[PDB]
């Protein structure tokens, strides 16, 4: 319910590409990032600056905002954190398929067919790693 | 209890009663060396009275209890005494009754039947992966 | 029962034709998929939701697979009962 | 002692078969359909054609340059999808 009203402010911004994913009960911490294509510096700024005030009349927790280094910037509402990055800098990094693969967090995790699968890994280099024992 | 000394206050009772969560497999049949500061010696003076289980040891008559510590030379024989003559009936009821919410009776089974249902689709997954992959190959050694 | 074939003509003649990968001008009545459309393998499910954006339902699998050269298909539009 | 895990190890060898097959057929086109379509009911928050474009791109970024493996990896995955209703794309 709260998640979605970030969702009809942003792109009341003209921001582009937003993509929510419930990203709770995985393995990250937070429940619902969000992600954001915002193209200027200054553009990041707004939005950032924008879903602040809707995060203090309704959930009036509004704590804190920094002040500049909008390359990449963040805003999280806690638990349902915010990403804004620029045009680029996605073409890079995840923007999905990191916690769009990533799987269920469930239990009986203890050292699976060698766990070297990484869909979301192999999906960006290659991360030798060796599984151990008691070996 | 063990670290109590002298009498055994009304309190403490409840301290060996909450603990017989901890405690499942505790019945008036299990041996009296399962029995708070029932050391090893104490047993021994009482295995040579014929005094085996939980439930005997309810039965002393405050006069084996006492020619015990006051004879056997046995110790802190009256803090273990006032611990059977606690638990027995609450466990004298584990006789003729197990757990009366445990059991959902309904539900026990429901979680013991999938037990087999899931503990068998991981032994599957090492076949249903693969026979579907090896359907997924031939799907295509013949298109070819 | 079904649809009039010549009102979708009128459609589906159309929506093919303004798309995503192809010019509306550099489309004809019968325009091939891979090679007049520039249409790819993959898009041939593509095109399709434009073809459930004509018809609501949703068809079983292997008729969205079976349809040829999108022009070419909607012969099949015809041969549709679940024109709705 | 200790070397039951070499016992257990070596007894793990279990050539069942399991190569993912890198799909190299029509078997991409099924999800391709299949995700579009249950995408297609969920797509509330995030962007209904910004998901396809990210589609398209995996499906010629992991066929172009990965292996065997990692190609049946990626389409395995992409069956684990809407099996876990979605990749939590909502």
């Amino acid at each position: 319910e709260d998640v979605k009203e970030i969702a009809n402010i942003l792109s009341s911004l003209k921001v582009r590409d937003l993509c929510c994913v419930d990203v709770s009960e995985k393995t990250s911490n937070f429940d619902y990032m969000m992600f954001g294509t915002c193209e200027g510096a200054r553009h990041i700024h707004l939005a950032a600056w924008a879903v602040q005030d809707a995060d203090k009349v309704h959930r009036i927790s509004k704590i804190k905002r920094q002040q500049t280094d909008e390359l990449w910037e963040v805003v999280p509402v806690g638990r349902i954190v915010v990403n804004l990055m620029v045009e680029s800098f996605r073409e890079e990094m995840t923007l999905e398929r990191k916690w769009a693969v990533t799987r269920s967090m469930d239990p009986l995790a203890a050292a699976n067919a060698p766990i070297s699968e990484g869909r979301q890994v192999k999906a960006h280099g290659l991360w030798t790693l060796t599984l151990n024992l008691q070996d | 209890g063990i670290a109590t000394s002298g009498r055994v206050t009304n309190e403490d009772r409840r301290w060996w009663l909450v603990h017989l969560e901890c405690a499942p497999d505790v019945t008036p049949g299990t041996f009296v060396s399962w029995l708070d500061c029932c050391g090893t010696h104490t047993t021994k003076k009482l295995i040579e009275r014929n005094i085996w289980t939980i439930e005997q040891v309810a039965e002393l008559d405050s006069d084996r209890v006492d020619e015990l510590k006051y004879k056997e030379g046995c110790l802190k024989m009256d803090v273990v005494w006032e611990h059977a003559r606690t638990i027995i009936t609450p466990l004298k009821q584990r006789e003729v009754s197990g757990g009366v919410e445990s059991q959902l009776q309904s539900r026990i089974l429901e979680l013991r039947k999938k037990r087999e249902l899931e503990r068998q689709r991981e032994l599957l997954a090492r076949e249903r992966a693969t026979v579907s992959d090896k359907r997924e190959e031939t799907l295509r050694r013949l298109r070819e | 029962y079904l649809l009039d074939k010549s009102d979708v003509l009128t459609r589906v003649l159309e929506v093919v034709k303004n798309f995503e990968k192809v010019d509306a001008s550099k489309v004809t009545p019968e325009s091939h998929f891979v090679k007049d459309l520039g249409l790819n393998s993959l898009d041939v499910v593509e095109v399709v939701f434009a073809i459930e954006q004509e018809f609501i339902l949703d068809i079983p699998d292997h008729d969205a697979e079976k349809i040829q050269s999108i022009p070419d298909a909607v012969e099949y539009i015809a041969q549709n009962p679940m024109a709705k | 002692n200790r070397r039951r895990m070499e016992l257990e190890q070596q007894r793990i060898e279990s050539s069942q078969h399991l190569p993912p097959i890198e799909p190299t057929a029509e078997q991409a086109c099924h999800l391709y359909r299949r995700l579009l379509k249950e995408g297609y009911k969920t797509l509330v928050v995030t962007d209904k054609d910004f998901y396809r474009r990210k589609v398209r791109y995996e499906l010629e970024v992991t066929s172009r340059q990965t292996s065997s493996r990692v190609r049946g990896i990626m389409f395995e995955k992409g069956h684990w999808m809407l099996e876990n209703k979605l990749g939590g794309i909502i």
